[PDB]
DNA sequence: GAATTCGAGCTCGGTACCCGGGGATC
DNA sequence: CACAGATCCCCGGGTACCGAGCTCGAATTC
C-alpha cells in the first residue's frame, strides 16, 4: 500500500488499546516520533520526560520507507491520534491503520477508523478519521544507554516509596542503595527499604552491587507517576552522565517509562 | 475717530516678552535652558533681513502684503480711492445688530437710519469686486419672523388687536431673569395676520397665524424658548440670513451679484472711510431691493488663500515634552504662511515667521527658486507676543478670505488662541473681518456626545481645513501629512518630529532655518492637497444650492442644508415649519431600515448581474409622492379621493397611511430631491470626458452630492431633529424592502427558464453558455439584488442586463424608480451579508467590507490578505481548486487532502508566517489604528488598546489625539517587565494592555507581539475563506493552521542540561547528515 | 488489614452567548 | 450647543456554565 503502513487488525490491537487504558488523556498533547524499531510517544508532565515506545514487532504490520518522521498529536490542536487507543472513547472499535503518504520534509499520516459490525466486516467512521502532517522541524532528547542498576517492583511497594517521597523543594530524597540488600528509599521524616535479590520487601533485581545515593530535588515525581497509575515496574538509575537521571517502566499492560533528573550531587 | 471702535491692535507699547533663553547667544552656558517671561516696554518689532520695523505700523513700506485701507482709524488708501462697484462675487454673509445711536455720526440715510431705530439686523455681504477691491455691502431691512396660531394666541394670552400681543411680547422680555431687553418696547415687534398651513400633514387646513416680526434675533431667541411655552412658534429658528436670501427670489449665499437703480431710485449709498465697519477697501448701504444676483458670471474673483502652519516648542524641564498651549514656557516658534490666489491658483508670497533667527538652508531655497515659488520673506522676532502679533497682523490686514492649513482646527489655531487670550490677553473680536465684535472662536467636540466635528468660526474667513476635507475623500489608516501626502500627492515628505525641534531650535540659526523649511514644507503640500481637491468649489456649489453660507456648509451638517431647501419650498406653497426642537435636547434604532437579503455564501465562478436602483431612496420619495404635506394617519382626509388613483396606502410599522398622490398635492420632498438630483447628475454626467485623476475627484463630489439627497430622507429619520417624520422614513424603507422582494419574485417568476428569457431579449440566444440555465437572486442588499446567471456567458451579459432592468422597471416600479445592472461579476465570493469579494467582467477586483477596505488592520495582514485573494480570483489552479473545495462538505476536507492547487494558497500564508519573525520587523508594517470617536470618558467599555494607548500617550506628556484621529499602536509582545508595568499602572495580559504606540516602541526598543499578529494573519484569512469552507470559520480556521510550519523544541533551560548531560542534538542545529549519525547513534545506544 | 469507586467536591478551559465598539455596507 | 438614516459583521472583553476529567476518603472488600 501506501509507502508508510501501520496496521493493528484486532487481536494485537487488544494488547495496544490495553497498554494505553490506564494512561487515561495524559499522553493527548503528545508527540509521536514514528520510525524504524517503532513509535516513540513523547510528552512532558510537571516538568519531566515520559516516554511510551511501540516497537514494530507490536503492530499487526509496520513497515516504513524514509527517514524518521515526528507529528504533534493534537490534530487541529483539540483531537488526538491516540485518542483511538482510549479506555472507551469508541465502544465498538476494531483496528486503526497510520497511513503516511509524503517525501521527507512533508509527510502526512492518516488514521482511519474501524468498527465491528455482525456477519464479519466493518464500517469505516469517516467523520472521525485524523490527517495531520509531519513535523518539518523537530528534535527531541531521548533516554540513551542502559542504566547503572534497576530493580523490579510492585503495585504496593511502588505505592509506599512513592508515598515516601517528598512534597515541595524543602525536603529532598534518596534512592541509596546499601551493601548486601539495603535498598532504601528515604526522607526526613519517612523512610521505606527493600531487600534486593538477584516476601513483601523482597524487591528483584540485577547489578545489585552498584551502590549509590541519589538525590533529587524536585519532589514533581509523585505527580508524574500516579497521573500515569503505573501498576509498579522498573526503576532504572542512570548516573555515567554530569546529571543522573531515574527511568520507571511500569510492567502493566504497557511500557510507559518516566525519567526524572537527580541533580548532580552523586555520592553513595 | 472711527464712528465704531477697532477692538485689533494698531498700536501696542509694552507686552509681555517671552522667548526662549538660548537666543540669547553670548550668555554663558547655564543661563540657556528655560525661558525669559515678564513684562517689556518697547513697540513690538519684527526684523525681516537686514530691515526693521514695527509690527504694527503700516505706514509705507512693509514686510508682508497688506490689502487693508483703513488701520486703527487712519485711512491709507491713495487720496481719490473710490472705485465704482457694479457687480460684486459675495462669498461670506454676515449678519449684526447695529443701533440707530450708534451710527449717529456714521452719516447713513434715513432709509437704514429708519431700519436700525432702536436697532436692526444687517446682512452684510462680503466679497470681491472683477478689480480686486474688498466690498463689504451692508443690506438694511431684513428682520426675521416667526408664527404663531392666531387662535392659540388669542386664547392663551386673551388678544384683540395684533399690537395687544407685540404689547405683550414686549411686556414679557421687560420681566427676563437678567436685564438683557432693556428698554424694549412695543414697537420692536411688528405683526400681522397671515393666511399659513402647517406643513405636517394631508389634513391640515389653512388656520390664520400671526407673523411676528422681531429685530435683533437673539431676541427672538428669548421670545422662542422663554415666550409661552405651551403655544407653538414656527420658524423661530430661521435666522436673518436665511430670511435674506429666501424672501429675495434669486439671491444666494455665494455667487456674483449687481447694484440696482432700487425701489423708487434709491441707490447704494457708498458709506464713508470712518464709517466702515469690516476691513474692506470700499462699502455700501443697501436693502434688498437694490440688488441683483448678476447671472451669467460664474467665475471666481481674485480671493485669497491663506495657508499655515505653525511649529511649536516645548519649553519646560521636559523639554521633550509635547508642547501645550497654557503653559507660557510651551511657545510658538514658528508659523509658515503661504499666501495663494485662488483664482488663478499661482503661490503668491512665502512668509516665515520664525522667534529668532532663522537662515533658510540654500537647498530648500533652491528648491523653491527651480519650481517658480516666491523666495521665502522670514521675518524675525525676539518675543513669541511680536510674533504672533505680527502673525495676526497679516491675518486682519492681508485679510485671507480662505485659510486653510492641515489639522489647525484642532492644533494650530487652537494652540495660537489659547496663547493669545489665556497668555497675552489679546482680543481676537476684531481680528476677522468686522472691525471688533466679530466672532473668532474654535469649538471642538469636548465630551458634547453628538458633535460630529470641531469647528472654527472666524467672521468672514472661510477656514477650510484640509484634515477634515481628505478623511472623508480617501479612506487611510494614518492621515498623517506625511502618509497623506504620499498617498495623495505621490510626495515622500520628510518629517520633524516635535522631540527632535529643542535639539535644532537650541543650535545656531542654521537648525532653526533647517525648522523653518520643514514648516514651508508642510504648508506648500497642504497648498497642493487644496489645489488637487478644490474644496472651496464644492463646498460653494452645495452652498449656493442650499441657501446656507459657505462656513454652515463645512461646519454645520446635513440637515440645516435640508431644512433651508425644504423651507424656500414651504415658504412659496404657504406651509410653515413647526419648532418641536426648541424644547429639546447602546445600539438604538427609531424605525426599520432596509433589507439585506441571505447570501448564499461562497464561491461563484458563474456570472452574476447585479442589478440596482438608481438614488434608490429619493426615487422613492419622488415616485411615491412622500412628504409631510401628504401624509395622513387618519383615513379621512382621503376620504373624499379614489384608492390607488388619488393616494397610496401602506402599513408602515404597523400603523396605516396614506400618502396621498401628485395631482393631488405634490411632495415638498420630491422637488428639494430634484434640485439635488440634477446636481448629482451633472457632475456624474462629466465622470466619461474627463482625466483618470479627474474622474476620481468627480467620483467623490457625485458622492458628496449622493449624501445631500440621502439626507432628506434622513433628515425625515432623526429623532429629536429639525422637523422629523419618522412616519415618512419609515414609509420610505418599507417602500424599498418591498422593491427588495418585489424584484426578487420578479426575476424568479418570469425569467425562470431559459425559453422566457429569450421570448423576453432575443439577443440571449447568442449569449447560452454550455451548462444547465438558471437565474437566481443569490444575495441582495438595501437596492442591489445578486442575480447568479448559470448557463449564461459573462460576454453580453451586461448588455442584456440592461435590458433586464429596463424590463423589470418597467413592469414593476413608478418612473422615477429605475433599476439598473451595474456589475458583471465572472467570479464573486460571497462571504457574509455586506462582505464580498468579486472580480468584475474582464475587470477589476470589488473587495466590499473584508477588512482589506477596513482601516483597522496592520499593512502586514493587509498585504498578506490581498495576496491570498489574488491568488483565489486571478491564479488559475487556484480558482479550480477553490471552486473544487465545494463538492464535498467541510468537515470531510478535515481528513481528506486538499486539492493539489491550493497548495500556492498555502504558501503564502507559510511565507507570512516567515515574514513575521524575521527580526528586522519594520513596525510600520505592524501598526494597528482605531478611531477615538467620543471623549474617553464617554466610553463604557474603557478596556480598548486605543484607549489604553491614548492614556499612555496623555501619561508621558505626548501629543494627545483628538476625539475623531487615529490612535496607532502596536501589540508588543507579553514581557515580564510589561507585565510588572501593567500591573503597576492596574497571567496572560489583554490585548488591550499590550498597546503600546509605535513611537514609544522604536525609542525603546520594544519588541511585537509575533502570536497576537500571526492569530490576526489567519483570523483574516479564516474571515475571508470560509465561504470556500461552507462558511465554517473554525473548520476552515483549522485547514489553514495546517498550512503553517509546525516546529518543537525542547526549551532552554531544558536543552542546557541535555547538552549538558552528553544528550547530541538532532535537527536544527547541525548538518544533515550529521543528524543521521547521531541518530544512528542513539538508535544503537537504545538497542 | 487494603485495591475500588465514585460521591464528594474542584479547579479546568472549551463553548456559548452576550455586550460594546469599530467601522463597514446600503 | 449640536444634530441625516439603518443594518450588520467581527473582535475584544466579560461572564456563566458544565462535561471531563482526576485527586483524596472514608465506604467495601479482598
Ligand atoms: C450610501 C448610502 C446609502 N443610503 C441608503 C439610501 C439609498 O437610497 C440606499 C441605497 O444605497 P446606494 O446604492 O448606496 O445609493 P443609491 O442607490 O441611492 O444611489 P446610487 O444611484 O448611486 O446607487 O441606501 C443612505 O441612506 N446613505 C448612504 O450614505
Ligand atoms: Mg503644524
Ligand atoms: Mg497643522
Ligand atoms: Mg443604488
Ligand atoms: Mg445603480
Ligand atoms: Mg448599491
Amino acid at each position: 500500500g501506501a509507502p508508510c503502513q501501520v496496521v493493528l487488525q484486532g487481536a494485537e490491537l487488544n494488547g495496544i488499546l490495553q497498554a494505553f487504558a490506564p494512561l487515561r488523556t495524559s499522553l493527548l498533547d503528545s508527540l509521536l516520533v514514528m520510525g524504524d524499531r517503532g513509535i516513540l510517544i513523547h510528552n512532558t508532565i510537571f516538568g519531566e520526560q515520559v516516554f511510551l515506545p511501540l516497537e514494530h514487532s507490536q503492530f499487526s504490520r509496520y513497515r516504513w520507507r524514509g527517514p524518521t518522521a515526528a507529528f504533534l498529536s493534537l490534530v487541529d490542536q483539540k483531537r488526538s491520534l491516540l485518542s483511538v487507543f482510549r479506555a472507551n472513547q469508541y465502544p465498538d472499535l476494531r483496528r486503526v491503520e497510520l497511513a503516511i503518504t509524503g517525501q521527507a520534509p512533508f509527510r502526512t499520516l492518516v488514521q482511519r477508523i474501524w468498527t465491528t459490525t455482525s456477519d464479519g466486516e466493518a464500517v469505516e467512521l469517516a467523520s472521525e478519521t485524523l490527517m495531520k502532517r509531519e513535523l518539518t522541524s523537530f528534535v527531541v532528547l531521548v533516554p540513551q544507554g542502559t542504566p547503572d542498576v534497576q530493580l523490579r517492583l510492585t503495585r504496593p511497594q511502588l505505592t509506599k516509596v512513592l508515598n515516601a517521597t517528598g512534597a515541595d523543594s524543602a525536603t529532598p530524597t534518596t534512592f541509596e542503595l546499601g551493601v548486601n540488600g539495603k535498598f532504601s528509599v528515604f526522607t526526613t521524616s519517612t523512610c521505606v527499604t527493600f531487600a534486593a535479590r538477584e516476601n513483601a520487601k523482597t524487591v528483584y533485581g540485577e547489578n545489585t552491587h552498584r551502590t549509590f545515593s541519589v538525590v533529587v530535588d524536585d519532589c514533581s515525581m509523585r505527580a508524574v507517576l500516579r497521573r500515569l497509575q503505573v501498576a509498579g515496574g522498573t526503576l532504572k538509575f542512570f548516573l555515567t552522565t554530569p546529571v543522573p537521571s531515574l527511568c520507571v517502566t511500569a510492567t502493566g499492560p504497557n511500557a510507559v517509562s518516566a525519567v526524572f533528573l537527580l541533580k548532580p550531587q552523586k555520592i553513595c | 475717530g472711527p464712528t465704531q471702535r477697532h477692538t485689533y491692535y494698531s498700536e501696542c507699547d509694552e507686552f509681555r516678552f517671552i522667548a526662549p533663553r538660548v537666543l540669547d547667544e553670548d550668555a554663558p552656558p547655564e543661563k540657556r535652558a528655560g525661558v525669559h517671561d515678564g513684562h517689556l516696554k518697547r513697540a513690538p518689532k519684527v526684523y525681516c533681513g537686514g530691515d526693521e520695523r514695527d509690527v504694527l505700523r503700516v505706514g509705507s513700506g512693509g514686510f508682508w502684503p497688506r490689502r487693508s485701507r483703513l488701520w486703527g482709524g487712519v485711512d491709507h488708501a491713495p487720496a481719490g480711492f473710490n472705485p465704482t462697484v457694479t457687480v460684486f462675487h459675495v462669498y461670506d454673509i454676515l449678519e449684526n445688530v447695529e443701533h440707530a445711536y450708534g451710527m449717529r455720526a456714521a452719516q447713513f440715510h434715513a432709509r437704514f437710519m429708519d431700519a436700525i431705530t432702536p436697532t436692526g439686523t444687517v446682512i452684510t455681504l462680503l466679497g470681491l469686486t472683477p478689480e480686486g477691491h474688498r466690498v463689504a455691502v451692508h443690506v438694511y431691512g431684513t428682520r426675521q419672523y416667526f408664527y404663531m396660531n392666531k387662535e392659540e394666541v388669542d386664547r392663551h394670552l386673551q388678544c384683540r388687536a395684533p399690537r395687544d400681543l407685540c404689547e405683550r411680547m414686549a411686556a414679557a422680555l421687560r420681566e427676563s431673569p437678567g436685564a438683557s431687553f432693556r428698554g424694549i418696547s412695543a414697537d420692536h415687534f411688528e405683526a400681522e395676520v397671515v393666511e399659513r398651513t402647517d406643513v405636517y400633514y394631508y389634513e391640515t387646513r389653512p388656520a390664520l397665524f400671526y407673523r411676528v416680526y422681531v429685530r435683533s434675533g437673539r431676541v427672538l431667541s428669548y421670545l422662542c424658548d422663554n415666550f409661552c411655552p405651551a403655544i407653538k412658534k414656527y420658524e423661530g429658528g430661521v435666522d436673518a440670513t436665511t430670511r435674506f436670501i429666501l424672501d429675495n427670489p434669486g439671491f444666494v449665499t455665494f455667487g456674483w451679484y449687481r447694484l440696482k437703480p432700487g425701489r423708487n431710485n434709491t441707490l447704494a449709498q457708498p458709506r464713508a472711510p470712518m464709517a466702515f465697519g469690516t476691513s474692506s477697501d470700499v462699502e455700501f448701504n443697501c436693502t434688498a431691493d437694490n440688488l441683483a444676483i448678476e447671472g451669467g458670471m460664474s467665475d471666481l474673483p481674485a480671493y485669497k488663500l491663506m495657508c499655515f502652519d505653525i511649529e511649536c516648542k516645548a519649553g519646560g524641564e521636559d523639554e521633550l515634552a509635547f508642547p501645550v498651549a497654557g503653559h507660557p514656557e510651551d511657545l510658538v516658534i514658528q508659523i509658515s504662511c503661504l499666501l495663494y490666489d485662488l483664482s488663478t491658483t499661482a503661490l503668491e508670497h512665502v512668509l516665515l515667521f520664525s522667534l529668532g533667527s532663522c537662515d533658510l538652508p540654500e537647498s530648500h531655497l533652491n528648491e523653491l527658486a527651480a519650481r517658480g515659488l516666491p523666495t521665502p520673506v522670514v521675518l524675525e522676532f525676539d518675543s513669541e507676543f511680536e510674533m504672533l502679533l505680527a502673525f495676526m497682523t497679516l491675518v486682519k490686514q492681508y485679510g485671507p478670505e480662505f485659510v486653510t492649513g492641515y489639522n489647525i482646527i484642532n492644533f494650530d489655531w487652537p494652540f495660537l488662541l489659547a496663547k493669545l487670550t489665556d497668555i497675552y490677553k489679546v482680543p481676537l473680536d476684531g481680528y476677522g473681518r468686522m472691525n471688533g465684535r466679530g466672532v473668532f472662536r474654535v469649538w471642538d467636540i469636548g465630551q458634547s456626545h453628538f458633535q460630529k466635528r470641531s469647528k472654527i468660526k472666524v467672521n468672514g474667513m472661510v477656514n477650510i481645513d484640509m484634515y477634515g476635507i481628505i478623511t472623508d475623500k480617501i479612506k487611510l489608516s494614518s492621515y498623517k501629512l506625511n502618509a497623506v501626502a504620499e498617498a495623495v500627492l505621490k510626495d515622500k515628505k520628510k518629517d520633524l518630529s516635535y522631540r527632535d525641534i529643542p535639539a535644532y531650535y537650541a543650535t545656531g540659526p542654521a537648525q532653526r532655518g533647517v525648522i523653518g523649511e520643514y514648516c514651508i514644507q508642510d504648508s506648500l503640500l497642504v497648498g497642493q492637497l487644496f489645489f488637487k481637491f478644490l474644496p472651496h468649489l464644492e463646498l460653494s456649489a452645495v452652498a449656493r444650492l442650499a441657501g446656507i453660507n459657505i462656513t454652515r456648509t463645512i461646519y454645520d451638517g446635513q440637515q440645516i442644508r435640508v431644512f433651508t431647501c425644504l423651507l424656500r419650498l414651504a415658504d412659496q406653497k404657504g406651509f410653515i415649519l413647526p419648532d418641536t426642537q426648541g424644547r429639546f435636547r447602546g445600539r438604538h434604532v427609531g424605525y426599520q431600515g432596509a433589507r439585506v437579503l441571505d447570501p448564499t455564501s461562497g464561491f461563484h465562478v458563474n456570472p452574476v448581474v447585479v442589478f440596482d436602483f438608481a438614488s434608490l431612496y429619493p426615487s422613492i420619495i419622488q415616485a411615491h409622492n412622500l412628504c409631510f404635506s401628504t401624509l395622513s394617519l387618519r383615513a379621512d382626509a382621503v376620504a373624499h379621493l379614489e384608492a390607488g388613483k388619488d393616494y397610496l396606502e401602506i402599513e408602515v410599522g404597523g400603523r396605516r397611511l396614506f400618502f396621498v398622490k401628485a395631482h393631488v398635492r405634490e411632495s415638498l420632498l420630491s422637488i428639494l430631491l430634484r434640485d439635488w438630483l440634477a446636481m448629482r447628475k451633472q457632475i456624474r454626467s462629466r465622470i466619461p470626458q474627463s482625466s483618470p485623476e479627474e474622474a476620481v475627484l468627480l467620483d467623490k463630489q457625485q458622492a458628496a452630492i449622493k449624501v445631500v439627497c440621502n439626507s432628506v430622507y434622513g433628515f425625515t429619520g432623526v429623532q429629536h431633529g429639525l422637523l422629523p417624520c419618522l412616519h415618512v422614513a419609515a414609509t420610505v424603507t418599507t417602500i424599498g424592502r418591498e422593491m427588495l422582494l418585489a424584484t426578487r419574485e420578479y426575476v424568479h417568476a418570469r425569467w425562470a427558464a431559459f425559453e422566457q428569457l429569450l421570448a423576453d431579449f432575443p439577443e440571449a440566444a447568442d449569449m447560452r453558455a454550455p451548462g444547465p440555465y438558471s437565474m437566481r437572486i443569490i444575495y441582495g442588499d438595501t437596492d442591489s439584488i445578486f442575480v447568479l446567471c448559470r448557463g449564461l456567458t459573462a460576454a453580453g451579459l451586461t448588455a442584456m442586463g440592461d435590458k433586464m432592468a429596463s424590463h423589470i422597471s418597467r413592469a414593476l416600479f413608478l418612473p422615477p424608480i429605475k433599476l439598473e445592472c451595474e456589475k458583471t461579476f465572472t467570479k464573486l465570493l460571497l462571504i457574509a451579508k455586506k462582505k464580498y469579494i468579486g472580480v468584475i467582467y474582464g475587470g477589476k477586483m470589488l473587495i466590499k467590507g473584508v477588512d482589506l477596505v477596513r482601516k483597522n488592520n496592520c499593512a502586514f495582514i493587509n498585504r498578506t490578505s490581498r495576496a491570498l485573494v489574488d491568488l483565489l480570483f486571478y491564479d488559475d489552479t487556484v480558482s479550480g481548486a477553490a471552486a473544487a473545495l465545494a463538492e464535498r462538505p467541510a468537515e470531510e476536507w478535515l481528513a481528506r487532502p486538499l486539492p493539489e492547487g491550493l497548495q500556492a494558497f498555502g504558501a503564502v500564508l507559510v511565507d507570512a508566517h516567515r515574514r513575521i519573525t524575521d527580526p528586522e520587523r519594520d513596525i510600520q508594517d505592524f501598526v494597528l489604528t482605531a478611531e477615538l470617536s467620543r471623549h474617553p470618558r464617554a466610553y463604557t467599555n474603557k478596556r480598548l488598546a486605543h484607549l489604553t494607548v491614548y492614556y499612555k500617550l496623555m501619561a508621558r506628556r505626548a501629543q494627545v489625539p483628538s476625539i475623531k484621529d487615529r490612535i496607532p499602536y502596536v501589540i508588543v509582545a507579553q514581557t515580564r517587565e510589561v507585565e510588572e508595568t501593567v500591573a503597576r499602572l492596574a497571567r496572560k495580559l489583554l490585548v488591550s494592555e499590550l498597546a503600546e504606540d509605535p513611537a514609544y516602541a522604536i525609542a525603546h526598543g520594544v519588541a511585537l507581539n509575533t502570536d497576537y499578529y500571526f492569530s490576526h494573519l489567519l483570523g483574516a484569512a479564516c474571515v475571508t475563506f470560509k465561504a470556500l469552507f461552507g462558511n465554517n470559520a473554525k473548520i476552515t480556521e483549522s485547514l489553514l493552521k495546517r498550512f503553517i510550519p509546525e516546529v518543537w523544541h525542547p526549551p532552554d533551560d531544558v536543552a542546557a542540561r541535555l547538552r549538558a548531560a552528553g544528550f547530541g542534538a538532532v535537527g536544527a542545529g547541525a548538518t544533515a547528515e550529521e543528524t543521521r549519525r547521531m541518530l544512528h547513534r542513539a538508535f544503537d545506544t537504545l538497542a
